[PDB]
């Protein structure tokens, strides 16, 4: 359950964007979205639930 | 020519694409000129 | 071929009399010694 | 010294040197490339930071031990792609630089998400220029972008990339593939997930 | 001497290819309709006003070097054949000229428009490719304000001047959704299956392989374009719990707009952002490269230089040029005497070669050009035949002695 | 290369369904037909000069055609001592052959 | 597996990664019944049978997770061909017969 | 002879070509593509007709 | 959308045509000289060349 839980919330995931590939003609602005990041500390570690 | 044959290393072997060929021109001339040319001379002329 | 045909009115016209070429077996064998 | 020799050295040199004539066509250039060989990975739908992190830091992390080598750079894309670009010394062995750079690579293949694994990786020797654009057209029954890139690459490109020395071959357009397009109040209706 | 030093060198030059191609580049995240936009205004001068000289253009959207994206693009461009266009006016010399001024004089987006230089690539001629790094670990956007402090100093320098930008530069919004671990794992939903919503529907998802009509192809999941536009089309989206109901985001997740780089680059396993530039129009390289040194020795700790355009490795005309006439010089002095003896001929000939060398700077100078790599051959060929001049007159006279 | 990108093409023209013409929007390969078309040019008309100006100073077919046989067996002699060994075979040294020529 | 899977499951996806192979000749491919196939890339002659060799694997290590994890551990390999044998031997059983 | 004379199934009994393979003196061996993207069955009627 | 291609067999490029005409070709243009390297002249090439 240590484990399990520590790649729950210590993940890095690649969602689409706003304004992706195939679009709707007359879209204006194209950004990137950021869902989950890498947890960088140890007090990060340490607020891992579980 | 020749000596440029120890060249740079981008400018790859610019030099050498040719201080020799001039070389393989020069002593290929200084050897066609050689073996042949006095050949060719004293058989028709004058 | 700009440099040759220069490099060569320079030494062809400049050469051929003009300064060194004559000033070779003279000037610069002995003059000193 | 005399005559009828000194002509048939004439005929050689010339029989022989026209012999290495036949090397028609022959290049242009003298390569005056400080070998490059670049490995290309690609995460779909990623951030920059994210193949940063997840696929280019783990790749150069394994770059120990390649024979000779210049430098080493990256760029770790918003479109989810990265190339790593190995610069070794001018007339290394593009073929033997090629091998090292694929053999660190199988140390750091499965240290990288099964998201970007199946999505290709592959390295081969670089350039940066372009010998010939073919282009691809319609002058009838107008078959469209989609439906002609799909054909020159289901039809053609096959048989390029893989013959007469091409390093890589950047076809323009894409291959067919089978689109699922979900919306998500047809979706909600049903309960359903794009899972 | 004095023709000489005024004479710059050449490395290569600039020549021609019958073929060149452009360079389009949008703002803060474009999108492809916008390029398209900027694109067709391209297509439209090669075919309007330069039918004479232009045979083709194939404009490609979405291209664009130093990487793909939504916001680049390029095209090549055809030339009606060489014979079919006469003057200077009519070649790639000066039709990138005007293509440059009509393109740069109004647009709403940057264009170019340069001539391929003749290779593959490396070293233009008093080019240079500076490269700042992260050295002790600080953070990216540490980085890129010393980048921006050394680009800030440079520009600073149109005395001696220098011509300095980036690549790829942006750090566009990018829109983070944070979800909260807490308040989703309380409702009964998994976060490997908000993730894969999240993932699968705005990325796209390779889920297997399917043969069509002979061949195996892709099978790629993403979703309509009609609800993954903006950021209200996220709350939209649906997904289910353990009870077997349908909960939606917002509900556990959090909506934020945040700068981030759409292009992250690293020199040798460490974080560096490039940096390129010029020489000036009257000093080249060797004083371009070394006031560019300590622009980032004289900014904050952890930084660090390197070069890679450029900079070689290791070669040009200098160090090239004269331990290449020693070694020449050293072979040039001897067999001056291998049947001529002494030094009596080695100043006979040795020095009749700056007859030859003389113009030369006069045909390289008051023909405009420059000194380039068929001069450090013409100039070594007007060496040598010139000694079937010098050497073959002090060998033709001297045994008369 | 280049000889054989087209020669793939060249194979699978036939089997190409309504309008399907291959055209060239950028190729180099024309340049290094021309770089050879250009550099026999200053070669022929080299050749041309060179039992010229012999008719000025020494006269005559008789005595010309000597200094004009020779030109052959040096530049024929000279791409051949290009594969020798384990060197080149380019052009550049066959641009750079006129200035030696 | 059937000839019919094996072709579409792993032969096409080995063929789809043979672009960049330094010279190669032809590209030949036998999806049989039993479960198997071999492609045999042939290269010019006297070209360099341990360069060729790497070549070959290293357009595979990028095909190789696009096959059935059934597949995989169940063996691929690149070697050099010849199609004949130098020997063939026979040990047989002349006691208490072990057996095939 | 012998094993084709009389057999239910085909027996040949060929001689090692006194080397690794590749031809014989006056042979050849054919092959037939899908070219188009025709079907399997499709494509082994034009390898009968032939 | 059939075509045609050669393996076996079809060489590639080999066999006794096309290496015994241009063979004795470029020993002709040797065979035909140096009979007349020490011999001289064209009074010795047909005295042995044939």
């Amino acid at each position: 359950d240590v484990i399990t839980a520590i790649k729950a919330q210590n993940a890095q995931v690649a969602a689409g964007q706003l304004g992706g590939t195939p679009p709707v003609k007359g879209q204006q602005l194209n950004a990137s979205i950021i869902a989950q990041t890498r947890l960088t500390s140890t007090e990060e570690f340490g607020k891992i639930l579980l | 020519f020749v000596p440029m044959a120890f060249f740079g290393g981008s400018t790859g072997a610019i030099y050498r694409q040719f201080s020799i060929t001039i070389v393989s021109a020069m002593a290929l001339s200084v050897l066609v000129a050689l073996i042949l040319t006095p050949a060719l001379c004293a058989t028709m002329l004058k | 071929g700009t440099g040759v045909m220069g490099g060569m009115v320079t030494a062809t016209v400049l050469a051929i009399f003009f300064v060194p070429v004559f000033f070779v077996v003279v000037r610069r064998r002995f003059s000193r010694k | 010294d005399r005559p009828i020799f000194a002509w048939v050295i004439a005929i050689i040199i010339m029989l022989a040197g026209g012999l290495a004539i036949l090397k028609l066509p022959v290049a242009q250039y003298p390569t005056i490339a400080p070998p490059a060989v670049t490995i290309s990975a690609s995460y779909p739908g990623a951030d920059a930071k994210t193949v940063q992190d997840t696929v280019t830091q783990v790749i150069e992390q394994n770059m120990n031990g390649i024979d000779n080598l210049m430098y080493m750079s990256s760029n770790s894309d918003s479109t989810g792609t990265v190339q790593i670009t190995l610069t070794f010394e001018s007339g290394t062995d593009a073929d033997i630089a090629q091998v090292q750079v694929q053999n660190k690579l199988q140390l750091a293949m499965p240290l990288l998400p099964q998201e970007v694994q199946q999505q290709g990786v592959s390295v081969e020797k670089s350039s940066s220029s372009f010998l010939m654009v073919v282009g691809v057209i319609n002058t009838d029954g107008t078959m469209t972008q989609e439906d002609i890139s799909d054909y020159v690459a289901a039809n053609m490109k096959d048989a390029i990339s893989r013959t007469s020395g091409v390093g890589d071959v950047q076809l323009f357009g894409s291959q067919y593939a089978m689109r699922i397009w979900m919306n998500p109040n047809e979706l909600n209706k049903f309960q359903l997930t794009p899972v | 001497a004095y023709l000489f030093v005024r004479l710059p060198s050449s490395f290569l030059p600039d020549e021609d290819q019958g073929v060149f191609m452009t360079m389009v580049q949008l703002p803060a995240g474009a999108t492809q309709e916008r390029t398209q936009k900027v694109l067709n205004e391209v297509t439209h001068y090669y075919l309007t006003k330069e039918k004479n000289n232009v045979e083709s253009v194939f404009a490609v959207n979405g291209f664009g070097f130093a990487g793909r994206g939504q916001n680049t693009g390029i095209a090549f461009v055809s030339l009606k054949d060489w014979a079919d266009r006469p003057g200077e006016e009519n070649k790639v010399e000066a039709i990138t000229m005007r293509a440059t001024r009509a393109f740069s004089q109004i647009k709403d987006a940057m264009v170019f428009a340069f001539n391929l230089p003749a290779i593959v690539e490396l070293g233009t001629a008093t080019g240079f490719d500076f490269e700042l790094i992260d050295q002790a670990g600080l953070g990216h956007e540490k980085l890129t304000q010393a980048r921006n402090q050394l680009l800030a100093e440079a520009a600073k320098h149109p005395d001696m001047l220098t011509s300095v930008r980036p690549n790829g530069l942006e750090d566009t919004p990018q829109f983070k959704i944070d979800i909260d671990q807490e308040k989703a794992q309380a409702l009964g939903v998994s976060i490997n299956d908000i993730n894969t919503t999240l993932g699968a529907a705005w990325g796209g998802s390779y889920v297997n392989d399917f043969i069509d009509r002979g061949r195996v192809k892709k099978v790629y999941v993403m979703s309509e374009a009609k609800y993954r536009m903006l950021p209200d089309d996220i709350g939209d989206w649906y997904v289910r719990a353990a009870d077997g109901q349908m909960v939606p985001f917002s509900a556990f997740s959090s909506s934020r707009w945040e700068y981030g780089s759409p292009r992250l680059e690293r020199y040798n396993g460490l974080p560096s952002m490039e940096i390129l530039g010029q020489a000036a129009p009257g000093k080249s390289t060797g004083e371009a490269m070394e006031l560019m040194e300590q622009l980032a020795s004289k900014l904050p700790t952890g930084v660090g230089y390197d070069w890679t355009g450029m900079s070689y490795q290791e070669r040009l005309s200098g160090n090239q040029a004269p331990s290449l006439y020693a070694i020449s010089l050293i072979v040039v002095f001897l067999c001056l005497a291998a049947l001529y003896e002494s030094w009596s001929i080695p100043f006979s000939v040795m020095l009749v070669v700056p007859l030859g060398v003389i113009g030369a700077l006069l045909a390289a100078t008051f023909r405009g050009l420059t000194n380039d790599v068929y001069f450090q051959v013409g100039l070594l060929t007007t060496i040598g035949l010139s000694a079937k001049n010098a050497i073959l007159i002090v060998e033709f006279a001297k045994d008369l002695m | 290369t280049a000889a054989a990108i087209r020669a793939e093409l060249a194979k699978m023209e036939p089997f190409f369904p309504s309008g399907l013409k291959i055209v060239y929007p950028y190729d180099t390969t024309p340049f290094v037909k021309i770089s050879i078309h250009e550099v026999v040019k200053t070669l022929v008309e080299a050749i041309i000069l060179v039992f010229l100006v012999m008719y000025l100073f020494l006269q005559n077919f008789r005595a010309t055609l000597i200094p004009t046989i020779a030109v052959p067996v040096v530049l024929l002699g000279t791409f051949a001592v290009l594969a020798a060994f384990g060197f080149s075979i380019n052009t550049l040294t066959m641009f750079g052959m006129v200035l030696a020529i």
